[PDB]
C-alpha cells in the first residue's frame, strides 16, 4: 500500500545507520587507542563487530 | 501474536522516532569524538630537558643567568660544533662543566680509544647518572685561548664521607699527542694528592711509577703508559695510566667498597681508588670530576 | 494481505529490535569517550637521559662506539639545533636512523601537512627500570628533517614489517632521497631487494597495465588530507587519495602501500569499517595485499658506502 513504502525506507535507514554505527565503533577504537601515546592512560577495550555483523545479516533475511 | 493491523501507523512513526533520536546522539558522539582526538596529538612530556642558554663553557653560561644545574649545550671556541654536558651551578654563579661521574656501577668503563674520545654513558638534569664526556671535548674546554683552568676531583665512599682535591691549570692535549694530563700545581684536598704519586711499599720506585702529572691516556687498545705490559688492559678501563697508577677513577665499580685480591685471577687493584684518602683495595662509592676556569676558584 | 501482515510485524519488531540496539551502544560510546577524556586531562610521561656519544646521525654514531639500540641526539647540519631520534644499533650492522615507526596504534597519523613536516609522535620511551630509552615509540621523523639527511649523501632504505601471525618481510633500497618542501618532498627510490615487494617502484603485483603503474610511489610528490599534491587530476573534491584521518603519503592513484595509514587492530578490515570505505591503512598489498593493516610497520635509513 502505503504504509509499506514507510517500511522499505526504515530498512534502507536502519541498514546505514547500522554501517554508520559499525564505522563510529571502529573509528572510536583507534582513536582512543591513539591517546596511549599522549595521555595518562588509553582505555583497555576489545570491539565486538560480531554483534554488528549479525544485525546486518539478520536484517537482509527481514528485507526481503 | 501480531496486533490490530491499526496499530501499524502508530508502530511505524514509533521506529522513526528511535532512529531520527539514534542518529542525533551519533552526531553529538562524533562532535564528542573530535574534541577527544584534540586531547591526544601531543606527545608524551619528557621530564628532561635541555636549556636554551648557550656558551664556550658552563662558566660562561652562569655568566649570563643560567641558574640552575642540568643539561646544556656548550661551544669552546675552537671547537667544530656544539654538544651536550652537564653543567653545575652554584649559589654563587659558578659555572663548573663536568667530565667523569660514577655512583652506581650502571656503565661499564672497560671501552677503548674511540670510545673515550667521543664519550659514553648518559648526561641527566640530576646529576644521576654515570659518563665520560670524551677526551676531544675535555681538551677543547681546558685549551681555550688563555683561559687557564682547574679541576676539582670530588670523592664519596659508602659512608657519606666526601672530600676532593683540585688541581689548578689542569689542563688535557689533543690527540697528537695521546690527551696528555698536565697541570701546574695541586691545589688542596682532604682527598690528597693521588696524581703526584704514592709509596705503597711494594717497590722502591713506586712513587716514580704511580705519578700522573704528565702521563698521557691510555685504553686496552691504545696503550701509553710507562710500563712494559698494558696498564689498561690489565684494569679493564681507559686512563691517564703510568705503571700504573696511584688514583685511578675510571676503575671497576666494586660494589660494597671492599674487595681484594680475591677478586681477579690475577688480583690486580683494579677498582676506584685514590691512595692518599683510602686503600688501593677500596673502591669508591662515588667519583665526579668537573672544571672550571681558575680564576674563579676562590 | 494474508502472511504480508504478519511481514510487518515481523519487521516492526525486527527494525525496533536493532534500533534500540544500536541505540544502547550509542550509549556504552558516549561513556568509553568520556572516561578517555578524563585520563587525557594528563599527560603520559617519559625520562630520557641523553646518550653522550653522538654525531650528524646514527652511522656516525655507532663509528664512534654507540653500539646500543636506542634514542640519540643527532645535528645533521650545524644550521639547526640537533635534535632526537631512535638509532637501531643491531639490524643488519646497525646504524640505522628511524624516521618512521608503527607498532601498536599509539599514535595518530592523520594529520595534516605542517605536522608532517616538523614531525610528530614519539621518539623513544622508557625500558623496565631505566634512565634512559631503549625502546622506540611510534613516530615520524618530519619531512623537512627526513629531506635534509637523504640529500646529505647516497642514503639507502630499509622499509621491515610484521603482520598479526608473526610473519614478518622487508623491503631494501639502496637508494633514497627526498626533496625540499619547494619541490614537495618528492620521493625517488632503486636498488630494490627483499622479501615484502618492490611495491614502491612496481606499483601492486595484483594490477595489470595502467591500473598498477598507477599505484606507483617512486616519483610522486606528498600529500595530506588537507594538500592534494597527488596523481589524480581532477576539480572532484572527492576522488583525492588522501581523505580526513588518512595518513601523508607519496601518493599517486592511489598507493600500492601506505606506511602511515591507520592502524586496525587485527589485520584483515572491510569498507564499512573504514571512516570513508576506502583502502587508507598501514598498507603494503604486495604481501598482505588490499585491506590488512600490519601490526608492526618501520623506515630506517642509513648512508650508503659502495
Ligand atoms: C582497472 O580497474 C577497473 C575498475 O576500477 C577494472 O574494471 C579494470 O578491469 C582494471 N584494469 C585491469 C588491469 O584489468
Ligand atoms: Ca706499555
Ligand atoms: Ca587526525
Ligand atoms: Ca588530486
Amino acid at each position: 500500500i502505503e504504509k509499506v513504502q514507510h517500511i522499505q525506507l526504515l530498512q534502507k535507514n536502519v541498514r546505514a545507520q547500522l554501517v554508520d554505527m559499525k564505522r563510529l565503533e571502529v573509528d572510536i577504537d583507534i582513536k582512543i587507542r591513539s591517546c596511549r601515546g599522549s595521555c595518562s592512560r588509553a582505555l583497555a577495550r576489545e570491539v565486538d563487530l560480531k554483534d554488528y555483523e549479525d544485525q546486518q545479516k539478520q536484517l537482509e533475511q527481514v528485507i526481503a | 501474536y501480531e496486533a490490530s493491523i491499526l496499530t501499524h501507523d502508530s508502530s511505524i512513526r514509533y521506529l522513526q522516532e528511535i532512529y531520527n533520536s539514534n542518529n542525533q546522539k551519533i552526531v553529538n558522539l562524533k562532535e564528542k569524538v573530535a574534541q577527544l582526538a584534540a586531547q591526544c596529538q601531543e606527545p608524551c612530556k619528557d621530564t628532561v630537558q635541555i636549556h636554551d642558554i648557550t656558551g664556550k663553557d658552563c662558566q660562561d653560561i652562569a655568566n649570563k643567568g643560567a641558574k640552575q644545574s642540568g643539561l646544556y649545550f656548550i661551544k669552546p671556541l675552537k671547537a667544530n660544533q656544539q654538544f651536550l654536558v652537564y653543567c653545575e651551578i652554584d649559589g654563587s654563579g659558578n659555572g663548573w662543566t663536568v667530565f667523569q661521574k660514577r655512583l652506581d656501577g650502571s656503565v661499564d668503563f672497560k671501552k677503548n680509544w674511540i670510545q673515550y674520545k667521543e664519550g659514553f654513558g648518559h648526561l641527566s638534569p640530576t646529576g644521576t647518572t654515570e659518563f665520560w664526556l670524551g677526551n676531544e671535548k675535555i681538551h677543547l674546554i681546558s685549551t681555550q685561548s688563555a683561559i687557564p683552568y682547574a679541576l676539582r676531583v670530588e670523592l664519596e665512599d659508602w659512608n657519606g664521607r666526601t672530600s676532593t682535591a683540585d688541581y689548578a691549570m689542569f689542563k688535557v692535549g689533543p690527540e697528537a699527542d695521546k690527551y696528555r694530563l698536565t697541570y701546574a700545581y695541586f691545589a688542596g684536598g682532604d682527598a690528597g694528592d693521588a696524581f703526584d704519586g704514592f709509596d705503597f711499599g711494594d717497590d722502591p720506585s713506586d712513587k716514580f711509577f704511580t705519578s700522573h702529572n704528565g702521563m698521557q691516556f691510555s685504553t686496552w687498545d691504545n696503550d701509553n703508559d710507562k710500563f712494559e705490559g698494558n696498564c689498561a688492559e690489565q684494569d679493564g678501563s681507559g686512563w691517564w695510566m703510568n705503571k700504573c697508577h696511584a688514583g685511578h677513577l675510571n676503575g671497576v665499580y666494586y660494589q660494597g667498597g671492599t674487595y681484594s685480591k680475591a677478586s681477579t685471577p690475577n688480583g690486580y687493584d683494579n677498582g676506584i681508588i685514590w691512595a692518599t684518602w683510602k686503600t688501593r683495595w677500596y673502591s669508591m662509592k662515588k667519583t665526579t670530576m668537573k672544571i672550571i676556569p681558575f680564576n674563579r676558584l676562590t | 494481505d494474508e502472511t504480508v501482515n504478519s511481514n510487518i510485524p515481523t519487521n516492526l519488531r525486527v527494525l525496533r529490535s536493532i534500533l534500540e540496539n544500536l541505540r544502547s551502544k550509542i550509549q556504552k560510546l558516549e561513556s568509553d569517550v568520556s572516561a578517555q577524556m578524563e585520563y587525557c586531562r594528563t599527560p603520559c610521561t617519559v625520562s630520557c637521559n641523553i646518550p653522550v656519544v653522538s654525531g650528524k646521525e646514527c652511522e656516525e654514531i655507532i663509528r664512534k662506539g654507540g653500539e646500543t639500540s636506542e634514542m640519540y641526539l643527532i645535528q645533521p647540519d650545524s644550521s639547526v639545533k640537533p635534535y632526537r631520534v631512535y638509532c637501531d644499533m643491531n639490524t643488519e650492522n646497525g646504524g640505522w636512523t628511524v624516521i618512521q615507526n608503527r607498532q601498536d596504534g599509539s599514535v595518530d597519523f592523520g594529520r595534516k601537512w605542517d605536522p608532517y613536516k616538523q614531525g610528530f609522535g614519539n621518539v623513544a620511551t622508557n625500558t623496565d627500570g631505566k634512565n634512559y630509552c631503549g625502546l622506540p615509540g611510534e613516530y615520524w621523523l618530519g619531512n623537512d628533517k627526513i629531506s635534509q639527511l637523504t640529500r646529505m649523501g647516497p642514503t639507502e632504505l630499509l622499509i621491515e614489517m610484521e603482520d598479526w601471525k608473526g610473519d614478518k618481510v622487508k623491503a631494501h633500497y639502496g637508494g633514497f632521497t627526498v626533496q625540499n618542501e619547494a619541490n614537495k618532498y618528492q620521493i625517488s627510490v632503486n636498488k630494490y631487494r627483499g622479501t615484502a615487494g618492490n611495491a614502491l617502484m612496481d606499483g601492486a603485483s595484483q594490477l595489470m597495465g595502467e591500473n598498477r603503474t598507477m599505484t606507483i610511489h617512486n616519483g610522486m610528490f606528498f600529500s595530506t588530507y588537507d594538500r592534494d599534491n597527488d596523481g589524480w587530476l581532477t576539480s572532484d573534491p572527492r576522488k583525492q587519495c588522501s581523505k580526513e584521518d588518512g595518513g601523508g603519503w607519496w601518493y599517486n592513484r592511489c598507493h600500492a602501500a601506505n606506511p602511515n595509514g591507520r592502524y586496525y587492530w587485527g589485520g584483515q578490515y572491510t569498507w564499512d569499517m573504514a571512516k570513508h570505505g576506502t583502502d587508507d591503512g598501514v598498507v603494503w598489498m604486495n604481501w598482505k595485499g588490499s585491506w590488512y593493516s600490519m601490526r608492526k610497520m618501520s623506515m630506517k635509513i642509513r648512508p650508503f658506502f659502495p
